[PDB]
């Protein structure tokens, strides 16, 4: 029972950790500006910042 | 403009006007667009086919260079018209109008009596209201309206009266013909806002609605200038099964929308109770503001562009529809709490002002900071 | 009176619901107006950038 | 005679019920059709947009 219980714990920890990595990836990927033109907008905006 | 002559050359190459296919193909070769991308390829083809049909006056399916040049000429004249419609020229500072009277105290309120041209300014902590010119800021009379600080000064055209409400629990209606107080009426409570509502219907008497600290709109007929009714407000004493309709904070303003016969009351609780002025019951409660709403205007530029505009503790103005509960639009770019929203009559221009002297003039057709 | 009482009824809820549908379709009208306006400016912006 | 007068008000209330039940209802349909036409007009704007 203890081995099995730790085994489903390992299942849940692994799946939760994969969901974690995906959530940080989503958080980083949401860098798109808005709308609409998302990256090119501030790329040309970055051009003027230059 | 560089490929104008090249397009002219290719169009003349047809010799009988470019049909749909050659027309579109020539503008596809010449345009600064993505010919290889099917999306804009097809979209530009459709737009140019629409242009072709519009140019098609003879109906033969041929658009001559003559017709194309005439259409370009018409578009050039329209651009000459440097608004593309309804030129909304910027509000320049009045080089000819400025304050003249020595206001001994800070300006508290200013109600412009367009009917009288009496720009009655109620001075903060000043027992006299100085009525200037809205066109020249020329004070007519510095007359003691009441015994204490005055909150609101509204024109009752129904009796040619300037009603001034004071924290002394009094309302003084002064005959504008002589600026003498025609009638003084005592009230159990101080009304923070006091607006003359003359609803559109001929049979509805004009009501000076006064929203005091109790959130109850005390309704004074403009003839007798006396209270005759109280609208719903946050009244914990009246503990019964009646649904909570109204506001839990003192009435800041009362907006008579005579077109819709709606008394709009904006409260510190962020509610905007639309009361049926015919019944004074709640037709609705606009919500979405983060804090107390203080100023309300009614942009009536077009029936299809009608928008209530609400501002207050929120640093941005919410656009509201009588049917559509959700705020239609939100004017951005404001750095501080918006003093209010104005909808200039006869123009699509709505002015939203922050506390830091920053004003944005927006086109209700687009609600953009023109 | 009894026959007419059996007869009379209705249509107030229908009036209100039709007003509600007007409301919803005006909502969608303005939503699509805003979407079309958002997409219009990008056309000229991208022509200008090209 | 007093009984007749007493039942005259009953007859009057009965005619009141008759007319009330015969009353408009049609007036309430028309608002429905107006709102439907406005709904259809709004649909066209929605589709065009």
């Amino acid at each position: 029972q203890k081995s099995k219980e730790l085994q489903e714990l390992r299942l849940q920890i692994l799946r939760l950790r994969n969901a974690y990595v995906k959530n940080q990836k989503i958080l980083k990927k949401k860098e798109e500006l808005a709308e609409g033109l998302h990256l090119i907008d501030f790329e040309q905006l970055k051009i003027e910042n230059q | 403009q560089k490929k104008m002559y090249i397009i002219e050359k290719q169009f003349d190459q047809s010799g009988k006007g470019l049909k749909i296919d050659e027309f579109v193909r020539v503008m596809l070769t010449h345009l600064d667009f993505d010919k290889s991308d099917v999306q804009k390829e097809d979209q530009i083809t459709l737009a140019l086919i629409d242009l072709f049909k519009e140019i098609d006056v003879n109906g033969d399916g041929t658009m001559e260079w003559e017709e194309f040049s005439d259409h370009i000429i018409s578009l050039g004249l329209l651009r000459n018209d440097r608004s593309f419609k309804n030129v909304i020229k910027n509000y320049f500072p009045s080089e000819h109008i400025k304050d003249n009277q020595k206001h001994e105290t800070p300006i508290e309120k200013i109600v412009y009596f367009d009917k009288l041209k009496y720009l009655v300014v109620l001075e903060k902590d000043s027992t006299r209201f100085k009525v200037y010119n809205a066109n020249t800021a020329e004070l007519y009379y510095e007359v003691n309206a009441h015994k204490c600080a005055v909150l609101d000064a509204e024109y009752i055209p129904d009796q040619n009266l300037i009603a001034t409400s004071s924290n002394d629990l009094t309302i003084n209606f002064w005959d504008s013909s002589f600026f003498i107080p025609k009638q003084i009426v005592s009230v159990p409570e101080i009304q923070l806002c006091m607006r003359y509502a003359k609803w559109s219907t001929q049979s509805q008497p004009t009501y000076l609605y006064t929203g005091g600290s109790d959130s109850i709109i005390h309704i004074y007929d403009t003839k007798t200038l006396k209270e005759k009714g109280t609208i719903g407000g946050w009244n914990p004493f009246f503990k019964r099964d009646s649904q909570q309709y109204g506001h839990a904070s003192p009435i800041g303003d009362i907006l008579p929308i005579n077109i819709q016969t709606t008394l709009v009351t904006a409260g510190l609780d962020a509610n905007i109770c639309l009361w049926d002025a015919a019944t004074h019951l709640p037709k609705k409660e606009l919500r979405g503001h983060e804090k107390g709403v203080y100023s309300l205007d009614w942009s009536d530029f077009s029936p299809m562009n009608q928008c209530l505009l609400s501002a207050g503790l929120d640093h941005e103005a919410f656009v509201w529809n009588t049917y559509v509960k959700e705020k239609i639009f939100l004017l951005r770019g404001h750095n501080h709490p918006l003093i209010g929203v104005k909808c200039l009559p006869g123009t699509p221009q709505v002015i939203t002002a922050d506390i830091n002297g920053m004003v944005k003039v927006w086109d209700v057709r687009n609600f953009l900071c023109m | 009176n009894k026959m007419l009482q059996k007869e009379k009824e209705s249509h107030a809820k229908e009036i209100d619901e039709r007003e509600k549908t007007i409301r919803d379709k005006g909502r969608r009208i303005y939503e699509l107006k805003k979407k079309t306006q958002e997409l219009e400016k990008f056309k000229f912006v991208l022509d200008y950038k090209i | 005679k007093e009984q007749k007068q007493e039942y005259e008000r009953q007859k009057e209330k009965l005619k009141i019920q008759n007319q009330e039940l015969r009353d408009k209802i049609d007036g309430q349909k028309k608002i429905i059709l107006e709102r439907d036409r406005t709904i259809g007009e709004k649909e066209k704007i929605i589709y065009n947009l």
